[PDB]
């Protein structure tokens, strides 16, 4: 414990008025002799006026309790506990809420405004400490108004954070900016219910259940359009399944090691499906050109190699015909070395998908390439209103309903894609 | 795991400080086992009895609810009592949730939800003393987790300053622990007993050895 | 609950404002509010209430001085 003198100073500071029998207090009889207070001013415990009964002190659990002789309800009980630091207690309470966590990347993640955010050049921990002050007891609330004390608490939190956790573990949840949508049934967690899902990315827009309903003409005419695209024709009977699967696998969060090519001719809505998918996903969807697939990505700078970090799906199109002499064909070494689960902590789950109008040619072919080639084609050959529908983006949720249904049909049983070595 | 196995028989010691040899032989005058209805009938017929709740075998079934007791020797008014108990619940729940997430590997949010869902309160007939036992209905745990949690709760009790928190008696997390049955006399010549609360009118919610997973 | 037929009541204790329900206090929740706190904190609150300092998505702090935003 601490020296007795500090305890006497603390109890004397607690009582505003002076003590007349202070000299009688010793280290061996400080719990028996009553203390008489010169009541010139009301005591801090209860205002009243001129208490007529002496108080007394008791020692329990390393704490000194002051109780007034006689009726207990006259004077409020006061406790001088825990000879030690208070800011350490505040740091412990803040850490007990699991609001700040440490990742293997070397930085910290903080839960603010119903969102997990990490950023190494701003003081997020101090903002969290200021924000969470309401959940703490009253006496701890006024202690956090000084920035220096906030810095001390932040230092204590940093020191007591040794273990490291890994974020973005569940591939079966799609995050929003205000919650997380789930693939098991299609209902939207909001608020603290989504806290357990350590998601550091977002789609960039709200989710609203009003457009996520089934009885409306919008998605009826949406299946009208897609039947104009992919009719229930025998020629499409083999295509449809795989096609649907691919679209649903656009939503998956696991690593993708299988390529997917779409073959067709001009004016065949292949570019339209890009817009339907991108409107349905948002910022996670990313485009790419032919610069990176035919060039070595491990030589020289490559911003795309840094960019695909936690991207959801990547789309490659407008490929020039590689059959021309002097045109540099694709490099299959690249297509091997992005299919790995990681391309320097390059967590990668973006589904590669390609729309091409030409038959691909490979410099060298073995079993490995054909084991991971999948092909799908579209069958029909103009409605410009749906183009406006896409530009103003009222067709998102009606489409994600189709993705969720297809995910139920195919991907919930197993996360696997079946390629077609045939071409 | 346990699944079908759900404890429903109430094991009772009829006198504090039972001899060990009598316990091993199941002495009818010191060791007994009732049901819920049998126990309430036995309590009703004999108001002067002294019954004390404990387990029988700890090496086979050790699934119990999370129990602590509090005792201040100071009477308090109503509103401060409500504030003190609310701060007590929030602190204890947050602490045990952190412990479960760290050492037990559980998930924080469901623990806090289950523990804040339902809880029972007791009271003492004494006018100068405030003692009560709280038991959490929808939380289940073994003995070793409790003795590990003992150290955590003791630093929590030292660390806090709320009057209700400082009275956490940490010794009740020991082997072969016993707890006084509510509504039953402690001493043969003592009139101080425990009383129920309007939220809960059933004795099954006041016994920690009763296990019923919903 | 429904309309809190029993009227509420206010109190002051240790510089803290307390709100509690009369009649049966267990039928509602008692609330506590700090009064003032620190003076510089109050000055910061008053300055922030004027919407003169803003934070952009890019990380900039913009202030409104002399009829013009600057960063």
């Amino acid at each position: 414990f601490i020296s007795f003198e500090d305890a006497i100073k603390r109890v004397s500071k607690i009582f505003i008025n002076s003590i007349i029998n202070f000299n009688d207090l010793d280290e061996n009889n400080f719990t028996t002799v009553p203390l008489v207070i010169d009541y010139v001013t009301p005591c801090a415990l209860c205002k009243k006026r001129s208490h007529k009964h002496p108080h007394q002190l008791s020692l329990e659990n390393g704490a000194i309790r002051i109780y007034k002789t006689g009726n207990p309800h006259s004077c409020k009980v006061k406790i001088v506990p825990l000879d030690g630091n208070k800011l350490f207690n505040i740091a412990q309470r803040i850490l007990d809420t699991n609001s700040v966590l440490l990742t293997e990347r070397g930085d910290h993640i903080v839960w603010i405004n119903n969102s997990w955010k990490f950023n190494s050049e701003e003081p997020l921990i101090t903002k969290l400490i200021l924000s969470i002050r309401h959940q703490l007891p009253k006496e701890y609330s006024s202690e956090l108004l000084c920035p220096r004390k906030r810095k001390t608490v932040e230092a204590n939190i940093r020191d007591m954070l040794v273990d490291s956790v890994e974020t973005d573990t569940y591939p079966d949840k799609l995050p929003f900016k205000n919650g997380v949508l789930d693939l098991v049934d299609g209902m939207f967690y909001s608020g603290d219910d989504a806290k357990k899902y350590t998601c550091t990315v977002s789609t960039g827009f709200k989710f609203d259940d009003t457009k996520f309903v089934e009885d409306s003409p919008e998605m009826e005419e949406l299946m009208n359009i897609i039947n104009d695209i992919q009719p229930l024709t025998d020629e499409n009977k083999k295509n449809r399944e795989l096609y649907e699967k691919t679209l649903s696998s656009c939503l998956c969060g696991a690593t993708k090691g299988c390529l997917t090519f779409f073959f067709g001719e001009t004016a065949t809505g292949k570019s339209t499906t890009k817009r339907l998918l991108k409107s349905a996903i948002g910022d996670l969807f990313v485009e790419t050109g032919q610069t990176i697939l035919t060039d070595v990505l491990d030589k020289g700078p490559n911003p795309f190699i840094a960019n695909m970090h936690l991207k959801r799906s990547v789309f490659c199109s407008e490929l020039p015909d590689f059959a021309c002499s002097g045109s540099k064909k694709i490099r299959s070494d690249n297509i091997k070395k992005l299919t790995e689960p990681c391309v320097i902590n390059n967590r990668n789950h973006a589904t590669i998908i390609i729309d091409t109008n030409y038959k691909p040619v490979f410099d060298r072919i073995d079993n490995a390439l054909m084991r991971r080639i999948a092909v799908v084609r579209f069958r029909t050959h103009l409605d410009e209103g749906l183009d406006g529908k896409i530009q103003n983006n009222r067709y998102r949720f009606a489409f994600l309903y189709l993705l969720v249904k297809w995910y139920k049909k195919y991907h919930i049983p197993i996360m696997k894609l079946y390629p077609t070595p045939e071409e | 795991d346990a699944a079908i196995r759900g404890n429903d028989v109430i094991f009772v010691l009829k006198t504090i400080g039972v001899p060990s040899a009598c316990r091993q032989n199941e002495d009818p005058r010191f060791v007994e086992a009732f049901k819920c209805d049998e126990l309430e009938r036995y309590i009703d017929n004999n108001p002067e009895c002294t019954l004390f709740e404990s387990l029988r075998d700890e090496e086979a079934y050790s699934i119990v609810r999370i129990f602590m007791d509090v005792d201040l020797d100071a009477c308090l008014d109503e509103i401060d009592y409500l504030t003190a108990i609310q701060d007590f619940i929030i602190e204890v729940s947050n602490c045990v949730a952190r412990f479960a997430f760290t050492e037990c590997g559980a998930i924080h949010e469901n623990v806090i939800k289950s523990m804040r869902s339902n809880f029972s309160l007791t009271k003492s007939t004494n006018r100068d003393k405030t003692s009560f036992h709280i038991i959490f209905l929808d939380t289940y745990t073994t003995m070793d987790t409790l003795i590990a949690m003992k150290r955590t709760l003791l630093e929590l009790s030292r660390s806090s300053e709320n009057p209700l928190t400082r009275s956490i008696d940490t010794a009740v997390y020991r082997r072969k622990t016993t707890l006084r049955v509510v509504g039953t006399r402690k001493n043969p010549n003592c009139d101080t007993i425990h009383v129920m609360q309007p939220p809960h009118d059933n004795i099954e919610d006041y016994l920690f050895t009763y296990v019923d997973m919903n």
